[PDB]
């Protein structure tokens, strides 16, 4: 919030934007990274430039830079590791986890839970009898 | 434009050699006089005066040559970097280095006869000793600092860095032809000869320094022997350790410390 | 009660000699405190000396920009020497023929001397040419291999459009 | 005197500016050696293999 | 110039100029530079050969060699470094610098000057008064 | 040669002759060369196989492999280094050397000769009395 932090943020923003267009595109983001020795591909660069953008423009904005930088500098958002822990057992790549697999991993892996606790789960975790328990909602309902 | 230039490089080259000659003359004379004064004649004889006036004169001419070599360097700086007044080239670093060089090159045993009191504790027995020493031994040792003139002459006489095409190519690549570059190139091309020469040159100088220092508190011919000091320096260089020979004074201990510090890196470099 | 190990300069000298692993002289600790301190100093020195040696060995290396100039400096030479060594062979191969098939009277000493010098010239010419190959080999394996890789990748990506 | 002082300061500024632009290339030279050089090799190999079946 | 200094740069023209012909082309320069480990591109080689050529012939000659080897050998051109200092802040790639940015950098980055001094510098810098400094005639008029 | 030497020669021939055929081809030679870490091109491989090929076939047999293996084992073959010494100063990739250049190099490069001796050498070496002095002759004539 202080002027000094804005100064370092603007100085860091000046690094990415090689020109004076006030824009960070897929070219600069990747030219800088190869200058640093990294070798990102096209898909990785596209994902990196996508998950900071706000106003669907492709080019990265200075307020867009500030919004991400003011949050990725402090604290540990638990909603970022719970989803990773869910993705650990999601090999396919979809957003659904079968109830049987969830029960098996909760009963056999880790410190283990009794049958009653996992029976309360699933029946509380799944909001339907479909059997394709979603893990994206069990982060926004249980941990919110 | 090659008219004023190439008329100063030769002058500097000649001045360096003429300074080196008078630098080494005084060292030869001091070694001869210090070896002869211990029994051949006393300090009150005319031979000491005759052999010290020569050292004084040589020091005078050496200073005179230095204070002109620096002026020639200043003129070369003015020629290279566009300037009119000579005070542009006079900064704090240059003055400090000139003063340091003058102070280093202006030390010699002044003619006369002076004495002081020296006391030390004998090693392995813890027995005090007291003899009346001479003041000239304090001023004679620091004369070995005049050995940078050899490096200066070698740098100025090198056939590699003096090539014009190499200088132009290096200036295109924006590099400096300072002493560090020359040292690195020499270590790259001939790494063993430099180490061998350095070790051999250090050995005799350190042995003679130890022998000269430890001759007032030694009435048993142990550490005051050239072969008894060369052996000590050799065993201290290799980190084996002392045997029955340990310094009785602080001069020998300091020399041993310097030799050990140098050897701790010289041995590793030679092994590599 | 002898002013040996209770002297500041004596303790400094003892610590200095034990740090460098030279060993004790006539000064050894009389108590366990001194022995423990000496053990700690020796343990620290056994790694400090090696680290300092590694640092000073790495500080004596040439950079890439200086290497690119030293290579040109060395390549400026090793050609005058090659020409000088190659001319001697051509000189002697003519001198031997002259002295063996032109003079009316054959002087054997001159022919033997020239035939002895011919082998030396040949050996010097063969020896001077190994340094060129060594210099070329060491000047190689220094390319980045990344800029050209990216350039070729971009060219193939452009060609993928057919 | 002002002219001489400012010329000395100009020379000092020049020599301190030329020194700081060598680290900027030493860092690049020492950082360019971290490229894996295998992922790009495999990608190019796959692309050329695809282009083979013209 | 000493005759030794003429045999020198000639022993080097022999190195650069292979296969005789008394001419140095782009291919020969590229070969001799790659023999040292360097890997110049086509644009860099073209720029290097353009910075020396004055005939417009596309090839370098010994008279075109001595006029640069006798200048880069010694001295320190201030006019080749003031331009570098100017173009440090010119990231666009053109040969113009805005007056506002010039004033800001002169009054905020290192040994800051007063407002009157920078105002005078601008008033004798903008000869046209159009708000766009060229910084090239500004060097020609001042350094020379 | 004795029987044992023939045995080692056949054993060594077996390495190049990998799959059989009684013949060594360019592919087999390239494979065995690259198995040692060397990276020869096509022109170098063709030159190597041409220096040994005898009956204009492009393949190497044991009768034509036994030869040159009893010659590149002893002696020095001075007729092979004289030609290299001549080629040192022949940078044009041809078989002739200029008389003026030959006189200059013989006069001003290493163990300098007198004017009369080099004049006699030039007069005797020019059989055709032309400025283009051959060096295959003068090496096939004096080294009889
Ligand atoms: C080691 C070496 C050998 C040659 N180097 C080199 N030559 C350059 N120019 C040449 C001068 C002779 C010529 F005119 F015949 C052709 C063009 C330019 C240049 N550089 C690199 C450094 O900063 C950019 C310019 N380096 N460097
Ligand atoms: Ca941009
Ligand atoms: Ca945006
Ligand atoms: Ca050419
Ligand atoms: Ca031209
Ligand atoms: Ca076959
Ligand atoms: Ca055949
Ligand atoms: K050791
Ligand atoms: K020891």
């Amino acid at each position: 919030l202080t002027e000094e932090q804005i100064a370092e943020f603007k100085e860091a923003f000046s690094l990415f934007d090689k020109d004076g267009d006030g824009t960070i595109t897929t070219k600069e983001l990747g030219t800088v990274m190869r200058s640093l020795g990294q070798n990102p591909t096209e898909a990785e660069l596209q994902d990196m430039i996508n998950e900071v953008d706000a106003d669907g423009n492709g080019t990265i904005d200075f307020p867009e830079f500030l919004t991400m930088m003011a949050r990725k500098m402090k604290d540990t958002d638990s909603e970022e590791e719970i989803r990773e822990a869910f993705r650990v057992f999601d090999k396919d790549g979809n957003g659904y986890i079968s109830a049987a697999e969830l029960r098996h991993v909760m009963t056999n892996l880790g410190e283990k839970l009794t049958d009653e606790e996992v029976d309360e789960m699933i029946r509380e975790a799944d909001i339907d009898g479909d059997g394709q328990v979603n893990y994206e909602e069990f982060v926004q309902m249980m941990t919110a | 434009k090659l008219g004023h230039r190439r008329a100063l490089f030769e002058k500097r080259k000649r001045l360096s050699d003429y300074a080196l000659i008078f630098g080494m003359f005084g060292i030869v004379v001091m070694v001869i006089e210090t070896e002869l004064s211990w029994g051949a004649y006393d300090k009150a004889s005319l031979y000491s005066l005759a052999l010290k006036c020569l050292i004084s004169l040589s020091t005078i001419i050496l200073l005179g040559l230095i204070i002109v070599y620096h002026a020639r360097e200043i003129q070369l700086f003015m020629v290279d970097n566009g300037a009119d007044d000579w005070r542009i080239a006079m900064t704090y670093e240059r003055i400090f280095f000139i003063c340091l060089e003058i102070l280093v090159c202006a030390i010699h045993p002044i003619p006369g006869n002076y004495t002081f009191t020296w006391t030390a504790r004998l090693a392995f027995s813890y027995a005090p000793s007291t003899t009346t020493a001479d003041v000239d031994i304090i001023l004679s040792i620091p004369m070995f600092l005049r050995l940078y003139l050899i490096a200066r002459v070698m740098l100025l006489h090198s056939k590699l860095f003096t090539d014009a095409s190499s200088r132009s190519i290096g200036a295109l690549n924006k590099i400096n032809f300072n002493t560090r570059f020359v040292m690195k190139t020499l270590m790259t091309i001939c790494p063993g000869t430099v180490l061998l020469v350095f070790s051999i040159s250090l050995w005799i100088i350190a042995a003679w320094t130890v022998r000269a220092c430890e001759r007032y508190h030694d009435q048993q011919d142990v550490t005051s022997n050239f072969l008894g000091a060369m052996w000590l320096i050799s065993i201290t260089f290799l980190s084996i350790g002392y045997g029955d020979m340990v310094p009785n004074t602080y001069c020998g201990k300091g020399v041993c410390l310097l030799t050990g510090i140098m050897g701790a890196g010289c041995t590793a470099l030679v092994v590599a | 009660q002898q002013d040996v190990t209770s002297n500041f300069l004596g303790a400094m000298w003892l610590i200095s000699i034990t740090f460098l692993s030279i060993g004790y002289g006539d000064m050894v600790p009389n108590t366990y405190c001194g022995k423990g301190v000496c053990l700690l100093t020796g343990i620290m020195g056994a790694g400090c000396t090696a680290l300092v040696v590694a640092v000073v060995a790495r500080k004596l290396e040439l950079t890439k920009a200086e290497k690119h100039v030293h290579n040109f400096m060395m390549d400026t030479q090793l050609t005058k020497r090659v020409k000088n060594a190659a001319a001697n062979v051509l000189r002697e191969t003519w001198l031997i023929y002259k002295n063996t098939k032109l003079v009316k009277k054959i002087d054997h000493a001159k022919v033997r001397k020239h035939q002895r010098k011919f082998l030396q010239a040949i050996h010097q010419l063969r020896s001077v040419k190994m340094e060129q190959r060594k210099l070329n080999d060491q000047a190689n394996t220094l390319v980045d291999l990344a800029k050209t890789q990216n350039i070729m990748y971009d060219m193939i990506s452009d060609l993928n459009e057919r």
